[PDB]
């Protein structure tokens, strides 16, 4: 439906995937990064029943499906499932066949190399895309957030990357990658809700909990005082209606789960928490850099959408930070959708039209080409 | 009820549109405030 | 329609509450921005 | 368990502690500089679990512990943890303690003053040592190498000092302090192994990587040739089995990490590289000194064990050095253990018996005495 060969853009996380065309300010469609498969045989007539379900199809029929996420802590390990996701995403919802349009995909700065190689290879060999470009999520976060300098906390579903950037440059000596992410918060919430009498153990249940988390949970600006209150009074409880008509409420569990970001030991991770991890990214940088990073702490990705996270993070960094310095967190409405938006911005920059791998260079060099052409 | 999801939705969308204009102003004003405060402190230090 | 009204309404009320918060945050920041601008003018003149 | 009335010696860094008694040619034992603490709440009864683990206990149980290292780029800041490490070292494992013996501890020549003050104080006040002496690692490195003259390349765990001595005298203006050592190389390898699909984030994982590095990595005499092949073919890869049953292979990363010593920019460090710092420690000395330092380039500390480092450092300096003159590197089996050995030599030399602070002079003067009696 496009009148120009605009790039198509897809931000494929370990959780959800956002897609649209370059030049827009939002994805046109959002899908989970899921290919679903039935674990049961349907009995009734008129119940659909597929061998496999993709994206929103996997969620709609999830009650009897195993829901597999092809991306593991930022890396695609199942390329067949990503082909199903990209065919559906580009061809059915964006309504564009990649054969006539270049495509931009994204990965974290320390994302395993095989990810960028398969993202590039799949689009060139299965979809015949005329060109490819694997973007840096840190760049995209900054372009969506209006910054060139700052701390990128991309808090994704599979990993929190945590990288300081100055004047458009990476400061790699200060990257503190953390294996604590949105996926662990969903798993932890299934377990804490179980403590309250509402057990969630299946894949369908995982998605229910994911929805509960997104609407009911928060980190709290003061964990211990909020906890003591929530544990003492119903005034901090919030209800949710489950698909079968049952009602679940969450008390101090409402924040004890999100608190895992600040206390990763709750899921068994060895870490000082998201705020020390973030701080580790601002003090390790040079003496004439630190001041600019403190004043430009940038959120992108999801989990940034907890009601109290921008303010608690600003407070925790301020507490760890030296005096005089201004500490500020940028937490735009483009939250969780920011990396996709940055992808749109990058794909269309005039300064980035020479960064694309063509389907000439690709075939002459093979899949490893992404290593020298992208970043 | 018939038009109330629409009245509520139009209120939600109008409020969201105004919220955003005001949230963007809040961010612009806060960034100017912080920079201005840093200018203040710059000059106060001077 | 109750579900659509309820969703539109939670959004209508939250959006109105948030637009009010955005207007109040942008108003307080504008007033504080001005106080910082005046205090800055003060430090610049001093 | 020992009945020899001699001095005790310890080399304490950000990674390891070498220790034993003076007069021998080797440490009796080497301990990690670690005080380990549980990072999990125990549930079952009868599962043991200590409140703290020391040295090798902390390393052996690390899968469930957080490991703290008391020394920061050569300086002890967590003196309480070093007291625990020293108690274990001396009382439990070396089977000899300072209470009945004079004790020598080491530090780098430009190490902040507080380090030597606390080392002196803890042995006198918590271990009741009859005497003390804080030694310069450069002194010890040349004694253990059979030299009075030479360049000491003391590449430790947290810092490389790069310090010349001529005829037993310091040439301090020619010291090239470098913020690159074995711990930074381990952190870099964790990041590039993440690039290969094997993420390492936790400290237990850091210890796994340090083991991989020590057994699989090298610098290479010719980096570019090894790199071009290793980056192109599996014939240059070497396997390591991870303690979870996975096998990791490393290609050009096998040498890119160690290469950081020659190219510090790999980890974001502003430095000319170890061979230029070596060259400058020689070049910044007087012209009738330079020739003797070129002929006596002495390795000490660890990282000196990488294949190609003794041949490469000699190649890199001879390539910068003038002709006719002979450039030589000293790199004995006592590599990495030579500072301890030098400590043994200094502590036991008859020419050093007047250099000891007794617990007479210390008690009257306090810890500032280290600046009157040691250096």
């Amino acid at each position: 439906d496009e009148d120009e060969t605009t790039a198509l853009v897809c931000d494929n996380g370990s959780g959800l995937v956002k897609a649209g065309f370059a030049g827009d300010d939002a994805p046109r469609a959002v899908f989970p990064s899921i290919v679903g498969r039935p674990r049961h045989q349907g009995v009734m007539v008129g119940m659909g029943q597929k061998d496999s379900y993709v994206g929103d199809e996997a969620q709609s029929k999830r009650g009897i499906l195993t829901l597999k996420y092809p991306i593991e802590h930022g890396i695609i390990t199942n390329w067949d499932d990503m082909e199903k996701i990209w065919h559906h995403t580009f061809y059915n919802e964006l309504r564009v066949a990649p054969e006539e349009h270049p495509t931009l995909l994204t990965e974290a700065p320390l994302n395993p190399k095989a990810n960028r190689e398969k993202m590039t290879q799949i689009m060139f060999e299965t979809f015949n895309v005329p060109a490819m470009y694997v973007a840096i999520q840190a760049v995209l976060s900054l372009y969506a957030s209006g910054r060139t300098t700052g701390i990128v906390l991309d808090s994704g579903d599979g990993v929190t990357h945590n990288v300081p950037i100055y004047e458009g440059y990476a400061l790699p000596h200060a990257i503190m990658r953390l294996d604590l992410a949105g996926r662990d918060l969903t798993d932890y919430l299934m377990k804490i809700l179980t403590e309250r009498g509402y057990s969630f153990v299946t894949t369908a249940e995982r998605e229910i909990v994911r929805d509960i988390k997104e609407k009911l949970c928060y980190v709290a600006l003061d964990f211990e005082n909020e906890m003591a209150t929530a544990a003492s009074s119903s005034s901090l409880e919030k209800s949710y209606e489950l698909p079968d008509g049952q009602v679940i409420t969450i008390g101090n569990e409402r924040f004890r789960c999100p608190e895992t970001l600040f206390q990763p030991s709750f899921i068994g991770m060895e870490s000082a928490g998201i705020h020390e991890t973030t701080y580790n990214s601002i003090m390790k940088c040079d003496i004439d850099i630190r001041k600019d990073l403190y004043a430009n702490n940038v959120m992108s990705g999801g989990t940034t959408m907890y009601p109290g996270i921008a303010d608690r993070m600003q407070k925790e960094i301020t507490a760890l930070a030296p005096s005089t310095m201004k500490i500020k967190i940028i937490a735009p409405p483009e939250r969780k959708y920011s990396v996709w938006i940055g992808g749109s911005i990058l794909a269309s920059l005039s300064t980035f039209q020479q960064m694309w791998i063509t389907k000439q260079e690709y075939d002459e060099a093979g899949p490893s080409i992404v290593h020298r052409k992208c970043f | 009820l018939k038009l109330d999801k629409e009245n509520a939705l139009d209120r939600a969308e109008q409020a969201e549109a105004d919220k955003k204009a005001a949230e963007d102003r809040s961010k612009q004003l806060e960034d100017e405030l912080v920079s201005l405060q840093k200018k203040l402190k710059g000059t106060e230090d001077e």
